[PDB]
Formats: C-alpha cells, structure tokens, sequence
C-alpha cells in the first residue's frame, strides 16, 4: 500500500517534470489593469490588487523599480522568480497569469489571493494548535516535494509568503529567491530566523535548507514564535548556529522529535536530506494522521476558511502607505533586463 | 525571549 502509494508518487512527479521542462524552454501592459490598493510592500517595491479593466478580474500585481533591484544578486533573482512562476504548475503555487516591464518598472500579475497572510491571522491569534499547524505543514511538505524534484530550491519559506485561499488552504507567494540547484548554490540570501546554519556560515548548501526552513515554520506556527528569537540579525545568527533549540512546554513529544531533526546542523542526519528523502518526513508519527493523497486532492476540511465579503475584498490585509506609482520618459536598465 | 514580532524582511546579499 504505501509502496504502491510511492510509485504513484514517481508517476506523478515524472510527468509534472515533463510538463515543467516544456514550458521551462518557452503578455499585457499597465494600463490595462486600475490599480486599488496596496497588499504588502518590500525593499524593491510592492504588491497591489489590480482590477483588469476589460474583464473585471482581480489580481495581484507585484511592481519592482528597476533602479531599485541594483545589486548584482537582486537582478538576477528577478529573472529566475518570472522563469520559474511561468513554469510551475501545483495546487499550492501562486499561479502567474502576466508579466510585463515599462520604462522603470518590471511587473508580475498573479491570481489574487484573498485571504490574508497566514503570517498576520497567527499574530492574531497567537499559535495553532497542532493539528492545524500540521494541515497547513502538509501542503508545504508536498510543495518542497513537488519543487526539489525540478531541482527548484525555494529559500524563504515563512508565514509572511503563505497566503489562505477561499477554501482555506495556502497559496505559496514571492519566489523572488526561487533557483533551479542541481547541486550546490553559494547567494547569501532568505530571511534571518529562517535560515539554516549552513547558509550562514558561507557554505555552499542544497535543497536541505528548505527542509531546516519547514522545521522553523512548523515551530513557528505551533508556539507563535520561532525557535531562533532576537531582536537583531547578528544574535539570531549566533542562536541558530549554537543549534539548542528549546519547545514549549504543550508541544507534543512527536512534534518536539520531527523539529529535532529538521531543525538539524548535520547534513547527513537532517531529515528531506537523507536516503529515504521526503518520506523521513511524511511517514514520521507526527504526520501518521496526515492523508497526504487527500490534502493534494483538496478533500480534507480545512481549519479555518476567511470571510470574504464579496471579489476584490482586502479585508483580510493590512493597511499600507500608497505611493503614486511613476514611470519615466527614459527607460531604465534596459540592457540588464532584456531577458525579463 | 525579546525578538521580532512584525513582519521579517529578506536579506540578498548579507
Ligand atoms: C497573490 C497574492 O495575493 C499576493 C502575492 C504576493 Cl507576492 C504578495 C501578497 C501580499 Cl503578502 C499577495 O497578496
């Protein structure tokens, strides 16, 4: 059964390679869509919901100034999260519907998710239980299958980049530092409490860093807090090579075990890395509740669905400072934006 | 226990 399971798994994942590679080798413009309202913002520029002005379709139009992506690494990372956004195909990937540059500015238009930031509904809440902690865990373990097996490392796993759909399930957002790794990659680069020690030593590192990140979210999610906690960059660095992780005292012994060794420094002992690969995962007994066939499928019921009070609501966002958004008479980069 | 509580920006290059 579960071998019968897993070679359905080496199907699935044969054909979604096949279906990747041919659109791996291989659409509007800005006044096609109104603007309405900022949804979060960043160093390079900011994401928007959009109205198409002919369909009256919703989107999220993510606007990075080209003057601002300058530095060498920030260029070339624009590049591969378009490549990569346009390629993929998976329940749980924000699907890229355009893409389109100006004089100043490049923009990727993607499906408007409405439900809000898993990152603001846990601040508000505090934590998730375990077993809602695990629903959302689940989908992220098979989006991590589903990219590594493209030999696509992901690199910023957390609650800020995992958006809550209309069913309640997660939309992964913002592969700015998506890459496709065969083997090592060497960019300093994710976010502080989420990087796995390797990356902060300035060590060539794999797609084992994604699964350290998984063991962070996870922690994150079911204490509210994640489990390398500072006020400054330098001092989460030095917890997370120190390695002591301590839990919460209502964290289950299964849970405490699985994050023991995700939250792993060794390479050759950290669970996604090992022989057995993604099922040192799935099949450990934090997960034994978890049919993973049935999250892919979407038939499981979720734990919370958002309200919407109808389409193009933002109700489930913040609030951010609006910015006229200007495009100048001379077009800007040109030449180091030409494959864009 | 003091440490980030609002939203955590990337970091590219160091
Ligand atoms: C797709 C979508 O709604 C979206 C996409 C990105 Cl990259 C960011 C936000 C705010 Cl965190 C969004 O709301």
């Amino acid at each position: 059964k579960k071998g019968s399971e897993q070679e359905s798994v080496k199907e699935f994942l044969a054909k979604a390679k096949e279906e990747f590679l041919k659109k791996w080798e291989s659409t509007a413009q800005l006044d096609h869509f109104d603007r309405i309202k900022t949804l979060g913002t960043g160093s390079f520029g900011r994401v928007m919901l959009v109205k198409h002005k002919e369909t009256g379709n919703h989107y999220a139009m993510k606007i990075l100034d080209k003057q601002k992506v300058v530095k060498l690494k920030q260029i070339e990372h624009t590049l591969n999260e378009k490549r990569i956004l346009q390629a993929v195909n998976f329940p749980f990937l924000v699907k890229l519907e355009f893409s389109f540059k100006d004089n100043s500015n490049l923009y990727m238009v993607m499906e408007y998710v409405p439900g809000g930031e898993m990152f603001s509904h846990l601040r508000r809440i505090g934590r998730f239980s375990e077993p809602h902690a695990r629903f959302y865990a689940a989908q992220i373990v098979l989006t991590f299958e589903y990219l590594h097996s493209l030999d696509l490392i992901y690199r910023d796993l957390k609650p800020e980049n995992l958006l809550i759909d209309q069913q309640g399930y997660i939309q992964v957002t913002d592969f700015g530092f998506a890459k496709r790794v065969k083997g090592r990659t060497w960019t300093l680069c994710g976010t502080p409490e989420y990087l796995a020690p390797e990356i902060i030593l300035s060590k060539g590192y794999n797609k084992a860093v994604d699964w350290w990140a998984l063991g962070v979210l996870i922690y994150e999610m079911a204490a509210g807090y994640p489990p390398f906690f500072a006020d400054q960059p330098i001092q989460i660095y030095e917890k997370i090579v120190s390695g002591k992780v301590r839990f919460p005292s209502h964290f289950s012994s299964d849970l405490k075990d699985l994050l023991r060794n995700l939250l792993q420094v060794d390479l050759t002992k950290r669970f996604g890395n090992l022989k057995n690969g993604v099922n040192d995962i799935k099949n450990h007994k934090w997960f034994a509740t978890t049919d993973w066939i049935a999250i892919y499928q979407r038939k499981v019921e979720a734990p919370f669905i958002p309200k919407f009070k109808g389409p193009g609501d933002t109700s489930n966002f913040d609030d951010y400072e609006e910015e006229e958004i200007r495009v100048s008479i001379n077009e800007k980069c040109g030449k180091e934006f030409t494959e864009f | 226990a003091a440490g980030r509580t609002g939203r955590r920006q990337a970091i590219h290059d160091i």
